[PDB]
């Protein structure tokens, strides 16, 4: 019940390290940095996230 | 107690919407929100998991 | 009697943390909590801690308190030893604000009415962007005394007014049904120390050395955008001074950080060289 | 009349003696069932802890008005360990003055079978400063009474110092039946 | 300095104030009123301010 | 085991404000809560705590009154508020350990099997964090000496949540530091290095004095690493060092001299400026 | 109302098809006549 | 205070922003952004965005509540 | 308790101190704001030991920030005119932890070297200006600086000039009051001067004060003796008729129209 | 035992040592390295052996009060170390 849902996007441009372009399916599009742990080079343009 | 607390949180005005796609890492949602929208849910929630299919 | 636009509500620093957490940890629901507090005399509210509320779903409001939890949390943090009544009520706002709709005058009557000084606070975690804390503390304005042309609160001090009123709260109606009351932060020397323990850098860090391939590669690079920057400035100070800034500002920012950095990695360096042997 | 109670029960490994029918432990688990029930029976409002004592004392049940919990709580108490009466009784005098209602008469009803091996003098010294923080300190023994029997006289005559009827010592060297001899007792008849 | 950092600090208000819409003008309905049209939601009569 | 554990500003000023409630009702040694807080590998994150009455024998040392029953159920109505946020261990804010800390660990591992002690203490120091963190490890000691049921330290640290740091440098923003190097804050902050150096070899000799006179045994991890420290110390008099040294001092003073010069020049040049503005002013005067 | 969710006899828990904004699972409030609903009725909705 | 202000610019300059498409410049300091929610804003840009780089129709970084150009 | 330690102001009775002792020995803003007011007025000057004493002690010991203010100019009343005997009770209150307190420092600072341009206690508050985290202790650090430079009207601006451009309004509004104060009753023209363009303000506060200095410097003063009084008439009088003026800075012009034409044109201000 | 300072152990040194020749001083170097006993090189044109590490172990009471006196050494080293700074950059610190 305190589990609130995330939104599902897709990556485009790989900026810099810590910077990402995702268009938010049926949404904007937004620069958003990545979580620590989630660990990078899984994130590529067309990556769901 | 703890059965009328989550009757409580369940309050009436759901929002209508599907389960368009179903994943497993216990299992989650891809749910599409009647409001043309998609939201990944981690946990699924208070519905009993009954294979849900996409 | 009249309140006057003298009085402050001091939320201690571990009430004020307590609020940001919840309301970040809860956001898009509106997140709900009591004030153990303190009125002292007629001017002073101590928000000595707050008191988080379970997510009752059917939003905030007063079907919201769950007053048995209530109850049994009030008597066990006596037990603990903190005796403190409940001084008003706390609600997030996640991003639309910070001020008081139907329902929230609605709750914040039933808390006068259980005793006429609690005040209402609300706190937006979303704009609540790290180095700017968006919160606000209300009371309502009883019908009567805004017809009777009255002023809601009386001013016999110059304290309580330097803040600028939101126009969110404005369009929101600040004047017209409640009004806003100042905050203070009531900070301890402790408690201020226990903070900056937080990014308090550590004697390594203060005696570590930059990598040098890297302090190599950042002299050179820097130095030739001031080499660039010469240029620039020499173009600039001949064209001028034929004729009759972003140049020299650039570079004396530029010969500024090559100064710092250098002297700093050289200093670190002797420190090294003597105190390791 | 409103009572604060703490059940001290010793779980040593002397509790395996087998005298009382079918064991030891059942039939102090019976018997604390039992005091617990008449001093819960007996004006509701009255609150009742649970202590083990093992090589290190402990607080199964704090004070509270239900008695099914220290039941529970109690039925998984194996025999293990040697008592360790002083730390316990201690225990349960700071449990007392830790309980919630300030307005309860303070008693601890100790199943102490077992031979208590503590100095005399430390003993009469805790006895008299529970006589002063007015604790009535009763007593059940049943074990090694022949070694044991003057201490906890000492205890329950210190504790009483004249008139003082609130502190109890009752010895039951025969085994029928420790329920029995705890309902038909001194203790539990003013109740 | 003072008015180096008077300078920065005017800026963090004037930039951290709200951003504003974009409508075109249907037509200067009235004194003080103006149809406009904001894209893409509907066309609202604003009461045009005082500068 | 836990490798590290990562305490919050949150838990600071719950833990300090705990204390000084207690001690100004009464007066009290140590005041004692529980800690709240979330796995992730072994890195255990202390995002809340609450205090429970507790109370012992200063004297007799091994008689205290931990409250379970308060304890569950402070610990249900915040699984109520939060779910995320099991017990994860208590802390204590006294200075130093006494024989209930493993007592009252034990009972703690009732409801954490990984349970971990905090010592937070309130007294602020200035060289090292408020916060010592022990896991109670009992294990046949591979040294072949009696072995007995202690604490081990473990690595802590302080780091805060978003929401925490806003409220943090809120409440600092008076008496914050400047987020960048600046030239006399970095000459600080080596200063200060050299003092904590400074302090942590004190404290180093000072154990050295007590076990070599006799009063603390002998410590065979301890003195494993500070046979290791003495491994590791550099070499400074050697030749092949030296040459790089002095060429790396040199590159960094060239690169210093070049920027001193171009100050110098745009200094120049402004007191250039300013004698003609105040010719053109005089003379626009006298005219 | 596009479905009364068959009104599992007692608790009704309407459906609803707000057009242009989204479905929603609804209930009445202070409606005098709970049985002239239907279903594709053209209710009114409130926002909140 | 300087370096305090400065600090405070290169935060609000922050990572979550919103990309938007910038359409023309207005004035010094303040121009018309199209934001991908696909509503048109007239916003105010920071100091020092390179104006010579910032051609009409340029994609840029908005920031999430006052949409400002940063 | 206003109205006894205004008659008993430095005569320093014992049964009047007393009963203002007992006043203020409760839990309520309004009468110990005064009650220590008053125990400042009576004791003024005696540098009483007992006074300093229970004083300090009230302040630490309460919870009403009202009071503490009380408290705080009665502690600078109390030890006035000693100039070197008042450096111990400044010191301990400067380095006082309750920003109040410091405030009382301050004050105590203003009322020990009041007119003597003592340059040990110019230093102190020009360092507490600019050093100190709260604006309120900046400010009375400012005010007090006025009182000690008023018997040489000409020597404030000149530390002024600089502080009445400041960034921080409360350290502006402190200069411009400290400068009221100097030149009170005196007329200046750099302080007008100085002040005119303060009167032109973004900020609220800053104006007020601003003002009632102005009004402060210019109390008896006419158009020839100073060609600015009519300006400062007409502004007076266009801020108090305006739509957007603020209220604090049209109360500011009200006061500063009634210091200007106080006493029917009869009494001026001068500190000496 | 040998400090940092001239660690460079020498083959007349260890044939000094445990009875060997110089002939085979570079087999027990190279067994010690590879078993992992200490850690370095070797060089054997100029004869002698760099050690940049040892297997601690477990000390006496007299290894420690070495240890003990070669720390106050380094603790005074550090103290003058600090104390020069602060003096000459007094009018700088923050
Ligand atoms: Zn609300």
């Amino acid at each position: 019940l305190q589990s609130v849902g995330q939104i599902v996007g897709e990556v485009l441009k790989q900026l810099t390290e810590e910077k990402f372009i995702v268009k938010a399916t049926n949404g904007p599009r937004y620069v958003v940095g990545c979580r620590r742990q989630l660990d990078k080079s899984k994130l590529k343009p067309g990556t769901r996230v | 107690e703890n059965s009328e607390k989550i009757k409580v949180n369940k309050t009436l005005p759901y929002l209508v919407s599907n389960v368009i796609e179903l994943l497993d890492v216990g299992k989650c949602a891809v749910i599409k929100t009647s409001t043309r929208q998609t939201y990944f849910l981690p946990v699924i929630g208070l519905v009993d998991a009954e294979k849900l299919k996409p | 009697p009249a309140v006057d636009t003298a009085e402050q509500v001091y939320i201690s620093s571990l009430a004020l943390l307590k609020m940001l957490k919840h309301g970040r940890a809860g956001v898009p629901m509106e997140v709900m909590g009591l004030m153990l507090g303190e009125f002292v005399d007629d001017y002073t509210v101590r928000v000595i801690d707050v008191f988080a509320m379970p997510q009752s779903g059917t939003g905030v409001s007063v079907e919201a308190v769950d007053p048995v939890f209530q109850a049994k949390m009030l008597d066990m943090l006596k037990q603990t030893g903190r005796p403190e009544m409940v001084v008003g009520w706390y609600h997030s706002h996640p991003g639309f604000g910070c001020w008081l709709s139907g329902v929230d005058i609605n709750t914040q009557q039933s808390f006068e009415a259980l005793s006429e000084r609690a005040v209402a606070v609300v706190v937006d975690p979303i704009q609540s962007v790290k180095g700017k804390v968006v919160i606000d503390a209300f009371r309502l304005i009883n019908a009567n005394m805004m017809v009777l042309g009255h002023e809601p609160r009386q001013t016999t001090s110059n304290l309580g007014h330097l803040n600028k009123p939101s126009i969110q709260a404005l369009i929101h109606g600040l004047n017209r049904h409640y009004y806003s009351i100042t905050i203070n932060y009531r900070k301890n020397e402790l408690e201020q120390k226990m903070l900056l323990n937080l990014h308090k850098k550590s004697w390594m860090e203060g005696l570590t050395l930059q990598d040098y391939s890297e302090h190599c590669k950042h002299n050179e690079s820097v130095v030739k955008e001031m080499l660039e920057l010469a240029k620039n400035y020499n173009k600039a100070v001949e064209e001028e001074d034929k004729m009759t800034q972003d140049p020299k500002r650039h570079l004396e920012e530029h010969v500024d950080v090559l100064m710092t950095s250098n002297i700093v990695q050289c200093l670190a360096a002797m420190l090294d060289t003597v105190v390791f042997k | 009349v409103l009572e604060s109670t703490m059940v001290c029960v010793d779980n040593s490994e002397y509790m395996r003696n087998g005298d009382f029918l079918p064991t030891r432990l059942q039939a102090q688990q019976d018997a604390v069932n039992i005091v617990c029930h008449s001093k819960t029976r007996s004006n509701p409002e009255n609150n009742v802890g649970l202590i083990t004592l093992a090589n290190d004392c402990e607080v199964l049940t704090t004070l509270t008005p239900d008695t099914g919990r220290i039941l529970s709580k109690l039925h998984t108490v194996q025999p293990k360990g040697k008592i360790t009466f002083c730390t316990g009784i201690r225990v349960a005098h700071l449990a007392l003055k830790h309980r919630q209602g300030k307005n309860h008469k303070m008693r601890i009803i100790a199943f102490v079978g077992s031979p208590v091996e503590d100095n005399e003098k430390d003993l009469v010294k805790l006895a008299k400063r529970l006589k002063k923080e007015k604790v009535n300190v009763d007593i059940i023994n049943f074990g090694e009474e022949e070694v044991n029997t003057e201490k906890l006289t000492a205890f329950v005559n210190t504790l009483n110092g004249k008139d003082g009827t609130g502190s109890h010592l009752v010895t039951v060297p025969p085994g029928p039946s420790l329920a029995d001899a705890l309902i038909s007792s001194p203790i539990l008849a003013g109740e | 300095l003072n008015a180096k950092v008077r300078l920065l600090r005017e800026e963090l208000q004037l930039l951290q104030e709200q951003g504003s819409y974009v409508g075109e003008v249907v037509r200067a309905m009235d004194k003080k009123k103006v149809l406009v049209k904001v894209h893409p939601e509907g066309k609202f009569v604003v009461d045009v301010d005082k500068n | 085991a836990v490798q590290k554990v990562v305490v919050h500003p949150l838990v600071l000023l719950s833990v300090v404000d705990h204390f000084n409630r207690i001690g100004k009702v009464g007066n009290q040694k140590r005041v004692v809560g529980v800690l709240l807080g979330s796995w992730q590998k072994k890195v255990l994150d202390v995002s809340n705590s609450f205090a429970v009455p507790f109370d012992e024998d200063d004297k007799d040392d091994s008689v205290w009154f931990l409250d379970h029953d308060y304890l569950e159920n402070m610990y249900g109505m915040f699984k109520k508020v939060n779910a995320r946020e099991r017990i994860v261990g208590w802390y204590h804010t006294g200075p130093k350990l006494h024989k209930n800390d493993i007592a009252i660990n034990e009972l703690m591992k009732r409801y954490c099997p990984n349970s971990v002690l905090v010592i937070i203490d309130v007294k602020p120091k200035d060289l090292g964090l408020p916060t010592e963190a022990y896991i109670s490890v009992e294990e046949v000691h591979d040294d072949g000496t009696p072995t007995s049921k202690t604490f081990e330290h473990v690595t802590s640290e302080i780091g805060a949540e978003e929401a925490e740091e806003v409220g943090v440098e809120h409440l600092l923003r008076d008496i914050k530091d400047t987020t960048v190097g600046t030239l006399s804050q970095r000459i600080t902050n080596q200063v200060h290095g050299l003092k904590g150096l400074n302090s942590k070899l004190l404290d180093i000799r000072s154990y050295l004095e007590k076990v070599a006179t006799g009063k603390l045994p002998i410590n065979h991890q301890i003195i494993y690493q500070l046979q290791d420290v003495f491994n590791l110390l550099p070499d400074v008099s050697l030749q092949e060092f030296v040459k790089a040294f002095y060429l790396k001092t040199n590159d960094q003073m060239v690169v210093v001299y070049l920027a001193s010069l171009i100050r110098s020049v745009v200094a120049l040049h402004n007191l250039i400026n300013n004698k003609i503005a105040n010719r053109d002013a005089e003379k626009k005067e006298g005219q | 109302c596009t479905k009364i969710i068959n009104a599992d006899s007692e608790d009704p828990k309407y459906i609803i098809n707000v057009k242009q904004f989204a479905k929603f699972v609804v209930d009445l409030s202070d409606q005098v006549a709970p049985t002239d609903i239907e279903e594709g009725m053209r209710v009114g909705v409130d926002r909140n | 205070e300087f370096l305090h202000a400065q600090e405070e610019v290169k935060r609000i300059q922050s990572i979550p922003l919103v990309i938007g498409q910038f359409l023309e410049a207005v004035d010094q300091n303040t121009a018309i952004v199209g934001s991908t929610t696909g509503s048109n804003y007239y916003v105010r840009i920071l100091s020092t965005i390179d104006r010579e780089l910032l051609k009409p129709n340029a994609s840029v970084a908005l920031h999430k509540h006052s949409n400002a150009l940063v | 308790s206003l109205g006894l330690g205004l008659a008993a102001m430095g005569t320093a009775r014992q049964d009047v101190y007393d009963l203002l002792k007992t006043n203020l020995y409760q839990d309520d803003a309004v009468t110990g704001e005064a009650a220590g007011l008053a125990l400042g007025l009576v004791m003024l000057g005696s540098k009483n030991a007992q006074a300093i004493e229970d004083m300090v002690g009230y302040a630490q010991e309460t919870q009403h920030e009202k009071i503490l203010r009380g408290l705080a100019v009665g502690i600078a009343l109390v030890m006035y005119g000693r100039m070197e005997e008042a450096d111990a009770l400044i010191e301990s209150l400067c380095r006082d932890k309750d920003p109040i307190l410091r405030r009382s420092g301050m004050y105590t600072v203003a009322m020990a070297y009041c007119g003597s341009g003592n340059n040990k206690a110019i230093r102190r508050l020009l360092h507490v200006a600019v050093s100190d985290v709260n604006d309120d202790v900046r400010r009375a650090a400012v005010e007090s600086l006025g009182f000690i430079l008023f018997r040489t009207p000409e020597q404030c601006p000149s530390v002024v000039s600089l502080l009445s451009e400041s960034y921080n309004p409360h350290v502006r509004y402190g200069a411009a009051m400290a400068l009221g104060i100097c030149c009170a009753g005196t007329g200046n023209k750099e302080a007008i001067n100085l002040l005119e363009p303060m009167t032109n303000d973004p900020v609220n506060y800053v104006r007020q004060g601003a003002l009632i200095a102005s009004a402060l410097i210019m109390i008896q003063q006419t158009e020839i003796t100073c060609p600015k009084v009519n300006q400062f008439r007409q502004l007076y009088s266009k801020v108090i008729n305006d739509k957007h003026d603020d209220v604090m800075a049209k109360f500011g012009a009200i006061l500063a129209q009634g210091i200007l034409d106080a006493g029917g044109h009869n009494v001026t201000i001068s500190l000496q | 035992t040998r400090p940092a300072n001239h660690r460079q152990l020498t083959f007349e040194e260890i044939a000094k040592s445990a009875k060997i020749t110089v002939n085979e001083v570079e087999l027990l170097v190279m067994k010690a390295l590879s078993v992992g006993l200490v850690k370095g090189s070797i060089d054997e044109v100029d004869k002698r052996v760099h050690m940049t590490w040892v297997q601690p172990r477990v000390l006496d009471l007299q290894q420690i009060k070495g240890m003990k006196d070669r720390l106050e050494f380094w603790c005074t080293d550090v103290k003058s170390m600090e104390m020069l700074v602060e003096h000459q950059a007094h009018d700088i610190l923050t």
